[PDB]
């Protein structure tokens, strides 16, 4: 059963540099040509570059010509992307494909497997905690909190320690011009129990160990 | 090169219908097209190369048919773990070019959705911005434009909108728009509200809120 | 305005005894005959009311029995009466004028030296043109008679004379059958055979023109005891050209009465008299046929022949066939046919042929049998418009308007029933699951019912596995699917025995096609090798076995004689449709290791689109260039037909494959090379023959050959 | 032995077309290449068209690369070349040539005798036939005057003698026509005893003139 | 396109001594797959049909002699006559046939040189039919003569004239390597009555004094 495993995707300040590994499983990795494909967060597939059988040749795009480069070591079966000036547009989730024909020279050059994939960011801040901050408004209604202004991702957001998860909504996060990010967590409540129960939600931030309770109120 | 296209960009079908998606390249191949099946989180599953050849495994409910320059890929019948996205790619000559995508939602009746407003807090307030958010809650389909008036203004390029995934009870969607502005942007003007248009209301409601009192 | 209208006649006289001195027009004594005959015929027209418009009179010729005078007459009448002026009216008025006298006193002064019957006198029509054939041909001349149960050799033709006629006469009650022989290669003549004593265009029974390789013989009858042949335009001068034998042969019956038995094979032939002669232009056949129940209908299976629908008034030329009061005209086109017949109510079938009009084609053959009227064909498609049960979702569209593939579950794919998936073919039997609950290695030894892509042992039972045959282990009872697999085992440039199976067919010692040894006598090669003009005649051609290099003899190579030389049938030279061709060797090969024949693949191997093949082929290394010293092997990618169809529209067969080179360049491929692939067994399959191609040079084009799956039947039937 | 004849030829309107066939014998046809070769009137030989021994590979010039097509026909052992878009650079003299091998790039083996195609606006005309003697050994002769277009056939006595013939090229005038002149040399002996007389022969406008030379 | 070039355009030789023509493509003719050099030479006669001297750079034809050598490598080719004898008259060309379109060389005449010789020249008067025409035709004729170079003039009542006569000179003699020319003057008939007296003069190598050949109008 194949498998490609992929290593090699973290942080990168914008003009960097980076390498990519790509192990492969379950085939022989010296008959088939492989290639790189990316996808921005949010968007379509795009291709990025490939390499033949052995090392016979090796293809590009264009709005990455001249900075990536892939490789191919075929002793420990891998395959390698190396980029470098890296810039804001390059993040991306990276998969590592294989094709079904020994090179590009003939018709069937088809992509039938797939890598899981690497997330690589690239960004210029530094990490930093979440700013969280409470939503009310001044039937049934909704209370909650936003969280702003924090890096880099993930950031986890629960309602009373998992004791309220019925009608909870966290909206993915989505990227400003700043450079950080910001979200919110909205739950929907019937309004007679506004004035009877508290409500308190909860952000835990791992990469910057920050962990804050709180509470939501007209 | 060559530049692909699809159409629908968007779908919605139920468990027995049958589907239709197209694709047109720019300029004829020798139609060596793909089909890819991307789970919303996972790797793209080849489904049929040569724009008529199925891959091993792939259940016997797609089909794929086309020539020249148009293509069609068709699912007779829907099942639980089909709405995914689906892209075609010409893979014959180099730049390699994916299709823009198409969305298969879950067909269900139409809801309307509910409107609230958050006015910014204090504690944003004494940071030196300020935050406006507009909520859509428990609506269908995802169809819906959302537009901010501030003393009866129309803003762009300063709201950032994001919607949550089809849910797994119901199939609704959930929306979230926010404003950011400074806090001279935010003391020069009175009202402020989010408009909203969709097909399941027969008038666009409003919601307006005004400060110093609430 | 006076129209001349021609009449031809015989008439026969008891008085007179014919000798052998009438047979010859130079004799003294037939022109005394034929000045006295004259005079009577000029008297008798005279004498009726047909004088007045009696233009001149001439007898032509003199028969055995009864002294029976042939002559032509020409009358001078009105237009406005040449509608009245029929032919037998004429001959109604000449019996009168010949009976009136018999009983009067007065002596006629004709019948005072020749007494006529008049019972024998006969008159047809004819016309001017006809008298010009006849009149250009009063020199070379011969008549004979022909008796019970002998067969004549003609006497030679003069090459002098340039148009020769014989004149036959057999027994009243016998039909004549005249044998054509073909002796030389080719040759320029022009034949001609008619069914009255002379050369009358609307008697003419066939014209042969040409002088062909496929058939040598031609066999014609004629429905009545006299016979013309007619020989024209000896161009290039030479002796000897065909061979005539004629003899008589009698009447019989064609009209049978049968009841058919209970099976679905081909029970037996119905046939046209004296086949495969050319029938008699006055055929009748009637066929009786009993079905034992209704639930079986009747198929009429034809070879080279078909039906079709016809507008009541035209009479159709090949012939009449009536099916159940449904009237049909038959159509030779070259493909094959098969006429399929319900039973709604009665049981018994009956199908008449008759000949609508004097031209007459060659014999009719067909084969009948019977089928289930519920799924006619068990395990197969039938196509609608020609009756045959074609593969169902093989990638290969076997019906015109493509019905055989559409809407089915996996095309050329097995399905999974567990869960419906299709899965590959090679990963079924193989030997580790692949359908999620173990679906694929079910029954994989015990007998199954046939499909798409199932080999069928010898004992019509089925395999499950996709190409069983020759890959070292038993997979049906009955063992058939390794019996003789001792072919496809090999001992840029090819090696010294990299190719075994590799014959080169040279004349004259130049190379002008490649071609495959399939068995220890034969050598399999593309059709379109003789299409030229010289190249056809079998004693030119010389077969080398086991050589690479074609400038210098090495130790391996062989060389054979081509003793027959078999084209396909259905073969069409403009479309390159069924591009197949056979050679049997002088004496057979002796397996060495440098000489082994290939693998034939069965009727259902599968050959997978995707897959890597190789043109082992001599060829031009370069544009207008000599042929290649070295054999050189080169790879090429099969293509789905749906492709290769779009690319060249309304042009590619059932009976083609199509196969594409390395982009970027190359083109040289020889003709008749061989298109082996290799199993998963290490064994070479033959998987076709290089056939044609466009695009030397062309960004993206394929080529494409002779699909052998599609011809194997023939290839079996003849090489068996 | 090896024989071959060019057929077609003659006048042809600049923009017109026409057909030229040659006619081979004395060897197996189908075994060897044909070519065409035409040659200017006062330039050098040029290649035009090629085929193989069974139209395998046909290839063309540069300069005639889609306004010529070269056919065979080895039944009829016959080669056929359909010229169309004719050009006033076009006219020349063609040659039909057997190769030395069934591949058209083989050495050229045997030419035959080549006919004259020929383009002009104006149309064809008679050539006007003059004696000329004059008034050891003299020379007395007859020219030909006004004719077109070419060729001419000047003989003497319908090619009984033949020492001592001159036969000039044409010339062409500044009107627009051609003339020459056929002269032969004799002793000054057999002037008033032998007749002496020259035929003409013109295909373009069909004459066979004869015309008798004396003082 | 190979652009094949010769040397020299002309060349004039006695019999005995050897010759050389050079032909230079642009490319290499040799195909690699079987090491074959694939240039031919070709002599063009005069006023007959092209025959084949030598093909693929070394054989010879069924009928061409010994006195042929043909070499070369690569590029530059080398066509040697040993001994040259008075038939070697003509035109030769080198033809390449390693690509198509195949394409002929350029030509390279050859003349031989003889010793001095005397022309013989001859007045011939225009004849009777032609007076009606409107046109009147005279002509001058010299022949065997060397070497080619030899100027003909025409004097009318002792004038010169220009611009009305049309010389034509034919080629290389085979038997005795000689030339004949022919001179003709196309008078109207205003002019021919006007005149009394029609002379050819001729200057030449072979004669030490310009001879002339005059004639009266109405002697005959
Ligand atoms: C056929 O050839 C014969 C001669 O052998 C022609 O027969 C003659 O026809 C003329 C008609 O004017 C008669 O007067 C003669 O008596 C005929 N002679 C004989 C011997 O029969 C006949 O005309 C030719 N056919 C045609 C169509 O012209
Ligand atoms: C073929 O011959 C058989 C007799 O040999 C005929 O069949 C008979 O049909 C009649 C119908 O009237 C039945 O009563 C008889 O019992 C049948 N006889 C037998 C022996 O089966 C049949 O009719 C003949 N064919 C035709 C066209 O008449
Ligand atoms: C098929 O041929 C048979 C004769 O072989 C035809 O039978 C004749 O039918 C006619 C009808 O007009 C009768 O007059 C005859 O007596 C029948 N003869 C015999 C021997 O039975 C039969 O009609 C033909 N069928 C068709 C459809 O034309
Ligand atoms: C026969 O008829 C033709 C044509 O009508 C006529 O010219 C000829 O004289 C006739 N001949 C005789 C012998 O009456
Ligand atoms: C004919 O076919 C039908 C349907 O396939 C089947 O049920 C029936 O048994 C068959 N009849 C015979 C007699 O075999
Ligand atoms: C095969 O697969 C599953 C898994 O074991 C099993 O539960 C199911 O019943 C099986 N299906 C069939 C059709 O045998
Ligand atoms: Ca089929
Ligand atoms: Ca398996
Ligand atoms: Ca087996």
């Amino acid at each position: 059963e194949v498998q490609l495993v992929e290593s090699g995707g973290g942080l990168v300040q914008p003009g960097g540099s980076l390498r990519l590994s790509c192990a492969a499983s379950g085939f022989t990795f010296s008959s088939y040509a492989m290639t790189w494909v990316r996808q921005a967060p949010g968007k379509g597939l795009e291709w990025v570059s490939a390499i033949s059988g052995s090392d016979t040749s090796t293809y590009y795009a264009d709005s990455v010509k001249g900075r990536f480069t892939i490789s191919r070591d075929n002793s420990k079966n891998t395959l390698f992307l190396q980029m470098n000036s890296l810039r804001a547009e390059d993040t991306a989730v990276y998969y590592c494909a294989k094709h079904q024909d020994y090179d590009f020279s003939y018709y069937y050059s088809a992509m039938d497997v797939w890598g899981q994939g690497t997330t690589v960011t690239v960004s210029s801040a530094s990490t930093k905690g979440p700013s969280v901050f409470p939503l009310a408004p001044c039937s049934t209604a909704a209370l909650g909190c936003l969280v702003k202004d924090y890096f880099p991702e993930p950031v986890t957001v629960s309602w009373n320690s998992g004791a309220l998860t019925s009608g909870v909504h966290t909206f993915p996060a989505v990227l400003q011009s700043s450079g950080l990010y910001s979200l919110s967590s909205v739950v929907t409540v019937p309004s007679s129990s506004l004035g009877t129960k508290t409500y308190t939600c909860n952000v835990d931030h791992k990469p910057s160990n920050t962990k804050v309770d709180k509470r939501v109120e007209s | 090169d060559i530049q692909m296209t699809q159409s629908p960009s968007s779908l919605s079908a139920s468990v027995g219908d049958r589907v239709i998606i197209t694709c047109r390249a720019s300029q004829d191949f020798n139609s060596w097209l793909a089909w890819y099946q991307q789970k919303p989180g996972k790797a793209p599953k080849l489904l049929i190369y040569a724009a008529s050849s199925l891959q091993s495994g792939v259940p016997s409910r797609f089909s794929g048919s086309g020539s020249g320059t148009d293509f069609t890929l068709t699912i007779s019948s829907l099942q639980p773990e089909d709405f995914a996205t689906y892209y075609c790619q010409q893979t014959d000559s180099f730049p390699f070019t994916f299709g823009p995508g198409t969305k298969v939602d879950i067909k269900r009746t139409v809801a309307a959705p509910s409107v609230f407003i958050f006015p910014p807090s204090d504690e944003q307030l004494k940071s030196g911005t300020a935050s406006v958010v507009c909520l859509l809650n428990n609506f269908y389909p995802r169809e819906a434009k959302v537009q901010w008036k501030v003393d009866n203004a129309l803003q762009s390029g300063n709201s950032q909108e994001s919607v949550t995934e089809q849910d797994s009870k119901d199939s609704t969607y959930s929306l979230s728009s926010t404003l950011t502005l400074s806090k001279a942007d935010y003391e020069k003007h009175k009202v402020y509200a989010c408009e909203v248009t969709h097909q399941g209301l027969s008038s666009p409601v409003t919601k307006s809120f005004n400060r110093g009192e609430c | 305005v006076m129209v001349s209208q021609v009449y031809s006649g015989s008439l026969r006289v008891l008085n007179r005894h014919f000798s052998q001195d009438l047979t010859r027009r130079e004799s003294s004594a037939f022109r005394s005959e034929t000045a006295k005959a004259q005079k009577m015929l000029k008297e008798l027209i005279t004498s009726t009311r047909l004088g007045t418009y009696y233009n001149s009179s001439s007898v032509y010729s003199f028969g055995e029995g009864p002294l029976t005078c042939f002559f032509w007459f020409i009358l001078q009448i009105p237009e406005h009466r040449r509608l009245m002026l029929s032919p037998e009216v004429v001959q109604a008025l000449l019996v009168e004028e010949l009976l009136s006298t018999v009983n009067s006193s007065a002596a006629v002064p004709y019948r005072a030296e020749y007494e006529v019957d008049p019972e024998g006198l006969v008159i047809l029509e004819a016309s001017v043109k006809d008298i010009a054939a006849l009149n250009s041909t009063l020199g070379c001349y011969r008549y004979s008679y022909v008796g019970q149960g002998q067969v004549l050799r003609l006497k030679g033709p003069d090459h002098l004379a340039s148009s020769c006629l014989w004149h036959l006469q057999g027994p009243k009650d016998l039909m004549l059958k005249l044998r054509l022989e073909w002796t030389l290669a080719e040759c320029r003549d022009r034949l001609a055979m008619y069914d009255v004593a002379g050369p009358l265009e609307k008697r003419l029974i066939t014209s042969v023109y040409g002088c062909s390789r496929q058939e040598p013989v031609v066999e014609v009858l004629a429905s009545g005891a006299i016979m013309a042949v007619v020989w024209k335009k000896g161009l290039h001068s030479y002796y000897d050209p065909f061979v005539l034998s004629v003899q008589p042969v009698v009447f019989q019956a064609c009209e049978v009465n049968l009841t058919l038995d209970n099976r679905l094979d081909s029970q037996g032939v119905l046939s046209t008299p004296y086949f495969p002669s050319y029938y008699s232009p006055q055929t009748h056949c009637s066929w009786h046929l009993t079905v034992p129940s209704l639930d079986y209908g009747l198929a009429l299976w034809f070879d080279a022949y078909a039906l079709r629908r016809q507008k009541y008034d035209l009479p159709c030329t090949q012939g009449q066939w009536t099916i159940q009061n449904r009237r049909l005209c038959g159509l030779r086109i070259l493909q094959p046919y098969a006429e399929r017949i319900p039973v709604v109510a009665t049981a018994g079938i009956t199908i008449n042929f008759t000949s609508q009009i004097s031209l007459t084609g060659p014999g009719v053959r067909v084969h009948y049998g019977l089928y289930n009227q519920s799924d006619p064909c068990p395990g197969e498609f039938l196509c609608s418009v020609n009756g045959l049960c074609v593969p169902a979702c093989d990638g290969v569209k076997d019906c015109p308007n493509g019905l055989d593939e559409r809407n089915c579950v996996c095309r050329a794919t097995f399905q999974c029933k567990e869960d419906s998936t299709c899965i590959s073919l090679p990963k079924v039997c193989d030997g580790q699951p692949d359908c999620l609950n173990g679906s694929d290695e079910e029954q994989c030894q015990e007998g199954v019912p046939c499909g798409t892509f199932t080999f069928q042992c010898e004992d019509r039972s089925c395999v499950k596995k996709p190409n069983p045959q020759c890959d070292g282990r038993p997979d049906c009872r009955d063992g058939s699917d390794e019996e003789h697999c001792d072919c496809g085992l090999q001992g840029a440039v090819s090696s010294e025995g990299e190719w075994p199976w590799q014959a080169s067919l040279q004349v004259r010692g130049r190379h002008i096609c490649g071609g495959a040894l399939i068995a220890d006598r034969w050598v399999i090669t593309a059709a379109h090798c003789f299409q030229e003009d010289s190249m056809a005649s079998t004693v030119l051609w010389t077969v080398f076995l086991g050589k690479v290099w074609q400038n210098s003899r090495w130790p391996g190579e062989v060389s054979f004689k081509v003793s027959r030389l078999l084209l396909h049938p259905y073969h069409e030279e403009d479309s390159h449709d069924y591009d197949v061709a056979l050679l049997q060797l002088d004496h057979p090969v002796v397996r060495s290791a440098a000489v082994r024949p290939v693998c034939l693949p069965a009727r259902s191997h599968f050959f997978e689109p995707g897959l890597h093949c190789w043109i082992t082929g001599w060829g031009a290394l370069r544009e207008g260039g000599p042929i290649s010293n070295a054999l050189q092997k080169v790879d090429v990618q099969l293509i789905p037909q749906d492709l290769c169809s779009e690319v060249y529209r309304y042009q590619v067969t059932p009976r083609m494959l199509c196969a594409g080179y390395r982009k970027g360049k190359a083109c040289q491929g020889d003709a008749g090379g061989p298109l082996v692939c290799k199993a998963l067994s290490g064994r070479w399959f033959l998987a076709g023959l290089v056939s044609w191609g466009l695009g030397c040079g062309r960004p993206n084009y394929f080529g494409v050959y002779t699909r052998i799956t599609g011809v194997i039947s023939w290839i079996q039937q003849v090489v068996t």
